[PDB]
């Protein structure tokens, strides 16, 4: 896939947003490389919100490691194209660029696509209530004595 | 036995990794002191050059930095450093824990048996295995003997 | 759309950080009104082969009275090919030309080859004849002006003169005159509009020839209102330039620079770096410095061979500021080959330093003998923050060379060492439209300088570097 | 105790990686050249030999293969390709890419030192080593010593 | 500013892909044999950075990073003959053999160089006089210019 | 890394605190010299830029965001 | 965005409430064009010992005959 580490998805952020990549003269310092990953790191954190939000496959670095650049990410294949861009979409502001509509257009065209899934997942539909009789049509859960449903729970 | 051909081919840039794990170090800073000493404390240290095109060799402070590459780099692209040999090292990571030390890199040679062999000898070139005298004058140190061709 | 001058590249070096400019190395500029920009940058022409000769060069002049060219060039004399005579000594020689004889004064002789064959050698008048019989010394310069000649003696304030009938004798009555405003060595004599100059330590002062009609009776008279006041670091930095003589001042002075004659005064041209450059010289060093002139097309050098530099001034291209140049030959940093540029015929043929070889300019190739060249060229340090470039593109004349020669480009952003050397062609063998440019270059943090490294054998030509600086 | 040191265990073979990354070149090529020239025209390009296991050097072509590992590959992982003088390298990588470009490098070869030491020094066998004088005098080649 | 900044510590990698050979096994074995079988090997020692000795069992192991590694820490490995490696992965194959790690053996021709060489020393090497000529036999040369005091 | 003292006048006589910023690092050839802050200034300010070294000193283009 | 001159700076006296400028004391001044302004300032060069003579200075001449 070519953006297998974290620093991939850094180094596509930085060429998508122009500030450099491998064609050109002049390249960015490694502690700006620390800081966008660092961001990176939280921005994610953010959207997970623990379980609750939204999920991809994503592995939080350890710290028993120390660069966080090397190891690689979880992401699956069509979340990379969304989530660089959100990052060169968050990393803009750091310098004094701004991004273009384009790059802002597809990452809310990643972002919805990451989370159809997860919504179309869990749309489900909630149980009887508990004051709910079952009819006579059954005729074997009428039989057992068990007229009505159980309930949410 | 075509040519002396005493020049190997090898890498040029040299690269730094991780003990525990298979990752380059990112944001290490690496600091070079005498023999057998400490470098962190500035008292140790020694010059670091930069070599550019031009040949002219330009001093600079001494924590060199790497990239996520490997690669001792300045101002975002890759140097050249060239140093006097004999040089303590010590590599750091950016939290700031201890990824290696080395006391003295001359140790660190394939052949050693070399550095006692050229104290206690002389150097005298043969006229016998060098086809011509040009040659064999280019090379020479501390006298010759003549032989055939 | 932002465009970027070359002619001239400011910087700093690591040695006390100080704003010194780069020079363009080994490139000439011309102001020609090209397509968008006003003037282009092409590079020296090259040296071929075309004679052999004994050794290396020692001095040279254009003989007016016989139409060839005359240089000693190591060993022994030659006139063009042919050899006529024989020279001793080793070292650097200053010739003077005559219609009689030719005039070579090696070592502190006056030594003076003959068109009939003879060689003869100045020397005081036989006793038997009854003349004033002069004390003569060692020479160091030599000139002629009317029929006669003059030489400087070594380390004197006198300057002698040469008798009319015969060539070979100082005078009949009157020989000894001298320079004496202040006490100071006549480090070297010339000649100028029928005014016999004469180069001390400290002036400059003016000679003109009186109508004398007795015996012994102050042929030379000097006037004083055409001092100088200042001298001349070495015997040999001096030359004709326009009508001037656009010397090197002496270390007597404040501090040696280079320098142009007025009317009574001198008029600086070297910029305070060029000074630095001459400076980093002991006097002892100085000394050994040579300089001559040469105009080729619309052009008008100044060059000066210093020991480790070959600084060149170019006249006709200063219009605003001078425009200084340097030139090398290896790939590395090296002195320049090629002592004594002298037009013969309708060619230039070039001197030598390091072999026992002459050479003449070739202007469709770019390289000296059989070796590829190195050209330089510096953009001055620009101050932009948080900007990113894109679209850099010089352009290039092509079509002319041998194989599709590549161009080495890169950035600094403390102005001291570069970033990483691009490779893009700038020229191909056969091919006369195609661009030359990179597409991006990317952000600049404070500041940026760039660099146009070429190494080629075949004509460069490069005009109007313009980025699209956002 | 403290016996003598002669060797120390070492990889011998060198890997090409991707600058501003920790990928290895893939199939990219390795041109060798003059100190500051361009390596890519021929003209410019200096004779490079193998170096086989035993002494002996077979010449190939400029352009040098590598193999998916970062190390110079030929057929199979090829040993050394020691060159002469110092050479100006200019990486390559697969789809014609300049990963990147060195004005000198020069790096000795460590190994044979057997060879050097022979063409270097002096040769005199002296006395104390051989019990009498004839079998030392049959041994001795340009000098002898005594006691 | 003669010798470039570079990393002297062994790095062992696969020679098929960009792996770090995970807990490898590297034999140290005699010249120009296989050192798999336990007949033909020889001793390996460490050196610490003081200088001490220390014996090691055959099988050394390779860390995950790919450097050798005695107990929890980085090691050095010194042997005293020349000597042919053979590195092998987890599994059981073959990753590189070297028959020749050095083309020549360092204690048969050092004796050889000891019998058939001049032992004369000189100064360059030694800063005082007085330590050159405390270990010099045969001869001294006077190389650099020595003050008197 | 020698230091560099800068103060402000409001009547053009006497000067105010000395704030202290460094001006020069031993082998450093990129770095920034500036105060982020300087206040509202009342009628007139005039300032001063005392350095203290034994090393070279080369400023050029003092510059300041007026509003 | 204000520049800033520095090659002469006008103040006043306490003595006489006059307006006398303060010169820019041990530092020269150069004009070379530099990256966005007109000229740049360097301090004077420094001295370092050469020989011991007997005393103070009380005269200087370079002899030219000599």
């Amino acid at each position: 896939m070519q953006i297998k580490t974290k620093g991939d998805l850094v180094r596509a952020a930085l060429r998508k947003l122009g500030v450099a990549s491998d064609a050109t003269l002049t390249d960015v310092e490694p502690q700006s490389m620390q800081d966008a990953v660092d961001d990176l790191e939280a921005m994610m954190a953010e959207w997970y919100q623990d379980g609750k939000g939204i999920i991809t496959g994503y592995v939080f670095s350890d710290d028993e490691n120390p660069p966080a650049e090397g190891d690689d990410h979880g992401l699956r294949s069509s979340a990379v194209s969304a989530v660089f861009h959100n990052l060169a979409c968050r990393i803009a502001p750091d310098y004094a660029l701004e991004a273009t509509a384009k790059i802002i257009a597809t990452a809310k065209y990643g972002k919805e696509l990451l989370y159809k899934q997860t919504a179309i997942s869990r749309a489900k539909r909630a149980p009887y209530p508990s004051r709910m009789p079952t009819g006579s049509g059954n005729s074997f859960a009428n039989l057992n004595e068990w007229h009505y449903f159980p309930g949410e729970q | 036995t075509d040519i002396t051909a005493n020049v190997v081919v090898s890498n040029p840039r040299p690269i730094f990794t991780e003990s525990r794990s298979f990752k380059a170090v990112a944001n290490g800073k690496i600091y070079i002191g005498q023999i057998d000493t400490d470098p962190v404390n500035p008292a140790n240290q020694i010059p670091v050059y930069i070599e550019n095109e031009d040949g002219s060799h330009v001093q600079i402070t001494q924590p060199l930095i790497i990239n996520a590459a490997g690669k001792i780099v300045y101002n975002g692209q890759l140097v050249k450093i060239v140093t006097v040999q004999g040089h303590s090292m010590a590599i750091y990571d950016a939290n700031g824990s201890q990824v290696d030390y080395i006391a003295n890199v001359l140790k660190y040679d394939p052949d050693q048996y070399s550095i006692e062999a050229d104290k206690k000898f002389k150097y005298s070139v043969k006229l016998s295995d060098y086809p011509t005298l040009q040659d064999a004058a280019s090379a020479a140190v501390d006298g010759l003997l003549i032989d055939r061709d | 759309i932002q465009q970027l001058p070359m002619m001239k590249g400011m910087g700093k070096d690591f040695k006390n950080a100080d704003y010194i400019d780069y020079l363009p190395v080994n490139m000439l500029a011309t102001p020609k009104e090209i397509l968008n920009s006003s003037g282009y940058l092409r590079s020296f022409p090259g040296i071929t082969k075309r004679y052999d000769m004994n050794g290396v060069s020692r001095g040279v002049e254009y003989n007016t009275a016989q139409n060839a060219v005359y240089r000693v060039c190591g060993g022994k004399l030659y006139k063009g090919e042919s050899e006529v005579g024989d020279v001793a000594g080793s070292g650097r020689v200053s010739m003077a030309h005559g219609r009689t004889s030719q005039a070579v004064g090696v070592n502190g002789q006056l030594v003076e080859y003959r068109y009939d064959g003879t060689v003869k050698t100045v020397s005081n008048w036989p006793a038997d004849s009854g003349f004033t019989q002069y004390e003569l010394g060692s020479v160091r310069d030599i000139t002629r002006l009317r029929g006669r000649y003059a030489w400087s003696k070594d380390g004197t304030d006198s300057w002698f003169i040469t008798d009319l009938e015969d060539e070979s004798h100082p005078d009949r009555y009157s020989a000894q005159y001298r320079a004496e405003s202040q006490p100071d060595g006549i480090i070297g004599i010339g000649t100028w509009r029928d005014f016999i100059v004469c180069f001390g330590s400290s002036t400059i002062e003016y000679f003109s020839l009186t109508g004398a009609t007795t015996a012994g009776a102050a042929l030379y008279v000097a006037q004083p209102s055409l001092m100088v006041q200042k001298g001349i670091a070495g015997t040999y930095c001096k030359t004709p330039f326009a009508d001037s003589y656009a010397f090197i001042s002496h270390p007597a002075t404040g501090a040696p620079s280079v320098y142009i004659i007025g009317s009574g005064q001198a008029s600086p041209i070297a910029t305070a770096s060029i000074e630095k450059i001459i400076r980093s010289y002991t006097a002892e060093e100085m000394a050994t410095g040579v300089m001559e002139t040469l105009r080729f097309d619309s052009h008008e050098l100044l060059i000066i061979h210093l020991p480790r530099h070959v600084l060149v001034y170019d006249a006709s291209s200063s219009q605003n500021g001078p425009q200084w140049c340097v030139l090398k030959t290896g790939l590395y940093d090296d002195v320049y080959r090629g002592v004594d540029f002298m037009y013969e015929g309708n060619q230039i043929t070039c001197g030598d330093k390091s072999e026992a070889v002459v050479g003449q300019l070739q202007f469709d190739i770019s390289s000296q003998y059989d070796k590829q060249q190195e050209h330089l060229l510096f953009t001055p340090l620009f101050k932009a923050d948080n900007a990113r470039c894109f679209d850099l593109e010089v352009e290039s004349s092509t079509g002319v060379a041998q194989y599709a020669d590549r161009l080495f480009l890169s950035a600094t952003t403390d102005g001291i060492n570069y970033g990483r050397e691009q490779m893009i062609e700038q020229n191909e063998p056969f091919v006369y439209d195609k661009r030359v440019l990179w597409k991006r270059v990317g952000r600049i943090r404070r500041l940026i300088g760039f660099k146009l490294r070429v190494i080629t054998k075949s004509p460069v030509t490069l005009s109007g570097c313009q980025i699209r600086l956002e």
